[PDB]
RNA sequence: GUCGGGCUCAUAACCCGAA
RNA sequence: UGGAGGUGAUUUAAAUG
RNA sequence: AGUCCCUCCCGCUCGGGAGGGAGGCACUCUGGGGGGACUGCCGGCGAUAAGCCGGAGGAAGGGGCGGGCGACGGUAGGUCAGUAUGCCCCGAAACCCCCGGGCUACACGCGCGCUACAAUGGGCGGGACAAUGGGUGCCGACCCCGAAAGGGGGAGGUAAUCCCCUAAACCCGCCCUCAGUUCGGAUCGCGGGCUGCAACUCGCCCGCGUGAAGCUGGAAUCCCUAGUACCCGCGCGUCAUCAUCGCGC
């Protein structure tokens, strides 16, 4: 089961609200953002706040 | 003598003893109920477009849960 | 055409077939009765197979030259069934590799690197070579995919 | 003069082929490709270049050397260079197509490995253990 | 023995083993028609690679499957016809390439004996050993019974092939009859409907006990 | 009935082989 | 949400410490 | 690998091969750093959540695959015969050394395996292709002697340099043709070696001879889901010598 971590969503959650012009519809760009507005070391954790990320984006874009 | 064939149409579920038998709809597409919708019980993996070869066409399965 | 455009085997025997000319080869008056390695169990089944082992060896000279006594012994080992304990590998014996080779020198044919073992003289890779022209001359008759080489 | 290079992988066997223009000949470690024993191994190698083609077959010589693994492993990654090879030098994409639709391991490879061996039994594999008794 | 022109065979076309084309090749039975695999392929070695997929194996070359299934001792943990055939280290587990070798002899054989083409007369043999009707198991008052049911197609095309390998490996268990010879006799034996095929008989004792448990 | 082996945590019941 | 009643049924054998 | 020179072979050289040297880091490889996969994209189910099911593209797809790391406790589970330690005992013996025996006995019940009961083979000659590891109290190429096991000299190696190290199953040709046999190799006689201070009790190897049961296995019962199981050999531990074992390839 892929099932999201929860000091992932904690994380991502407060990246997305104190930038909420900084984060768009595009991986790549959300993980250079996440590399550049943290100090995550590990490249798969990277992944795993940009991408979830780029689903609160479309959530909160599409009005849910 | 050489039977009938049969298409699956749709799935219902798994049965038996120890859950090797599938519960299937079919259409008959031969013979005297040509276009008559049936389920019937059987062995072996299958999926929807599979083709049964039924021996006789008025033995119907009894519905599971 | 050379010794690496014929099958192995097929040259083998030509090649011993033209080496009972050379009146440098012959059997040891032990031949008769002994095997050729403990993992064996019983004598060899052709009155001349003398020659055949001498071809082997001087084949194996050509293409894997410098190479002595151990390493050859080697190559001539093989499994061996221990009653009821499971089969193991082993060497061949000495005193037939270095007969073979000490007579194929007397002919000429291979020579002594000092401290590297034995190679092949010109002579004996004249010898070799038509032998295996001749050989592919007549296999591709029936091999026609053989000319382009 | 064109020479191109190309690598196959398979089972620890290592395959480097070179192709140039030519006459027909490919040769696996100095010996013509027509000769090579087992037929299964023979047929293993042989398959792209009867899919390519007569025309392209008798103009092109082919040079394989291959090390390491075993009579199967080796032929199979000669198989993946001479294939390489030959759509990498003709350079057109219906040939390369045509390899993907037959066979797509010839141009993406095979990445399997032997799984390494546990307690329990070490010797005979990953998985199979001692028979069990209880009495 | 065997001439210089057959150890160094060279094919030129594509055709299963470079001797035989299954262009005329008919497939009777609608049901098992999308599951006997016939697209035109040289060799008949895929590697194992479509074991880790469901319904991988319904786009495997026939004369691969049938390769597979003689690869095999044959009597392990149940009796054929009354005995167990345990062969242990002289089986063929594991050797694809003798194999190989007895699938292609047998069908020299074949083509000889009968003047047609071998996959046409396995493709028959296999639709005749393919039964359509099973049983699944009950239990009541410490007795176990029986009741009918159908069978998938790949399930009739996996029994038809294991019962015709099975037969082949009776008929040559410590009598002076091959292995080759053996397949090749099973084959046309029930190609024709003999009752002296072991997967024929098999076929008709299975519908047989089914018929009789409705 | 005797002896031996299975099954059970073990014994009885039960199954198999033998003289 | 939680309760009180009624009518039907219950697929072999299975002792002991 | 392409390029220059030298030497030797072939169908006598238009062409095709093999060594050596100059030269290069392309390719393989070695090992530091980095990229790559996120349910990210598409369509359904579910609630519009959590997620699930199916597609593309892709070396790789849904803990990508294989491992290490085992919570609070219990099990009076095992170990004081690895080492540490309380109490009780021996303390001129229950402490310390030396010699010879024993742990290797043999009507019999049981576990786990090896070799077979043959053709999905046995024998004889010929032909192919590995990886892991280890080496100075050592690994030993190469030459000579011997039918074999072995013996006499001995380059290089404190090791990506030298050595163990030219695996077997597989392929080709010939003999045997369903038989207790050219299946099987237990048991025993005679002879030859190695290690060691010592080979009877009680070691391992080789040659000739000898040739037991076994012709597929009752009731029961074990392992395994992919480079997995089956089949085949090899390395290391133990080790002066000795592997039907353990751990790995
Ligand atoms: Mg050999
Ligand atoms: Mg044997
Ligand atoms: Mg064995
Ligand atoms: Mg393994
Ligand atoms: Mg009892
Ligand atoms: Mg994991
Ligand atoms: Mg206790
Ligand atoms: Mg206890
Ligand atoms: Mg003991
Ligand atoms: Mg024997
Ligand atoms: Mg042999
Ligand atoms: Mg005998
Ligand atoms: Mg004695
Ligand atoms: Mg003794
Ligand atoms: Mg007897
Ligand atoms: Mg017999
Ligand atoms: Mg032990």
């Amino acid at each position: 089961g892929k099932i999201r971590q929860g000091f992932i969503k904690r994380v991502a959650r407060e990246l997305f609200n104190k930038y909420p012009n900084e984060f768009t519809r595009d991986f790549e760009h959300n993980k250079k953002k996440v590399e550049e507005l943290t100090n995550v070391t590990s490249k798969k954790i990277r992944n795993r706040i940009a991408g979830y990320i780029t689903k609160l984006v479309r959530m909160k874009e599409e009005g849910k | 003598d050489e039977g009938y064939p049969a298409e699956v149409i749709e799935i219902i579920g798994r049965t038996g003893t120890t859950g090797d038998v599938t519960q299937v709809k079919v259409r008959i597409l031969e013979g005297r109920d040509k276009g008559r919708v049936i389920r019937r019980n059987v062995r072996g993996p299958v999926r929807v477009g599979d083709i049964l070869i039924l021996r006789e066409t008025e033995r119907e399965a009894r519905e599971i849960k | 055409a050379t010794v690496y455009d014929v099958p192995g085997d097929l040259l083998v025997e030509r090649v011993a077939q033209r080496l009972k000319e050379i009146p440098e080869i012959k059997p040891p008056e032990w031949a008769p009765f002994v095997k050729t390695g403990r993992h064996k169990e019983r004598l060899p089944e052709q009155e001349d197979w003398w020659y055949y082992r001498v071809a082997s060896i001087l084949r194996r000279v050509y293409l894997d030259g410098p190479v002595g006594i151990e390493r050859l012994r080697t190559y001539y080992g093989g499994r061996k069934n221990r009653g009821h304990a499971p089969e193991r590998f082993y060497k061949a014996g000495g005193s037939i590799i270095r007969k073979a080779l000490q007579q194929l020198e007397a002919a000429g044919f291979v020579e002594k690197v000092p401290g590297k073992g034995r190679v092949i003289t010109p002579k004996g890779r004249s010898f070799l070579d038509k032998i295996a022209t001749e050989l592919k001359k007549e296999l591709e008759e029936i091999i026609p995919e053989l000319k382009k080489y | 003069m064109r020479i191109i290079q190309t690598t196959g992988k398979r089972k620890t066997a290592i395959a480097r082929a070179v192709i140039r223009e030519g006459k027909g000949r490919v040769r696996i470690n100095g010996k013509p490709v027509e000769l090579v024993e087992p037929e299964i191994a023979r047929f293993t190698i042989l398959e792209p270049l009867i899919l390519a083609g007569e025309e392209i077959w008798n103009s092109v010589d082919i040079d394989v050397k291959v090390q390491g693994g075993g009579f199967m492993g080796q032929a199979e990654a000669a198989r993946i260079a001479i294939a390489r090879a030959l759509v990498e030098w003709t350079g057109d994409m219906n040939l390369k197509e045509k390899f993907i639709k037959y066979d797509r391991t010839m141009l993406v490879g095979d990445p399997r490995r032997t799984e390494p061996h546990k307690p329990n039994r070490s010797t005979k594999g990953p998985r199979a253990k001692r028979q069990k008794s209880y009495r | 023995a065997k001439p210089l022109s057959e150890r160094f065979f060279i094919p030129h076309e594509i055709k299963v083993m470079g001797r035989w084309s299954t262009e005329d090749v008919e497939v009777r039975d609608p049901s098992l028609k999308p599951y006997i695999n016939l697209e035109p392929r040289l060799l008949p070695h895929t590697h194992g690679r479509h074991a880790k997929k469901h319904f991988g194996k319904a786009n495997v070359h026939i004369v691969e499957r049938l390769i597979n299934k003689i690869m095999r001792s044959g009597g392990s943990h149940y009796k054929v016809a009354g005995h167990f055939m345990r062969r242990e280290h002289r089986s063929l587990n594991s050797k694809k390439v003798k194999a190989y070798e007895v699938v292609k002899e047998a069908f020299k054989i074949i083509e000889k004996r009968t003047g047609k083409n071998p996959i046409q007369v396995l493709v028959w043999a296999i639709e005749n050993a393919a039964p359509r009707e099973d049983t699944t198991s009950v239990m009541f008052g410490g007795i176990r019974y029986h009741v009918a049911v159908d069978i998938s197609p790949m399930r009739r095309l996996d029994v038809a092939l294991r019962n015709i390998a099975l037969g082949a490996s009776a008929k040559c268990y410590r009598t002076k009859m091959s292995f080759a010879e053996a397949l090749a006799e099973e084959i046309i034996l029930a190609a024709n409907k003999d009752p002296k095929s072991y997967a024929y008989s098999k076929k008709l004792e299975i519908e047989r006990i089914a018929e009789s448990s409705r």
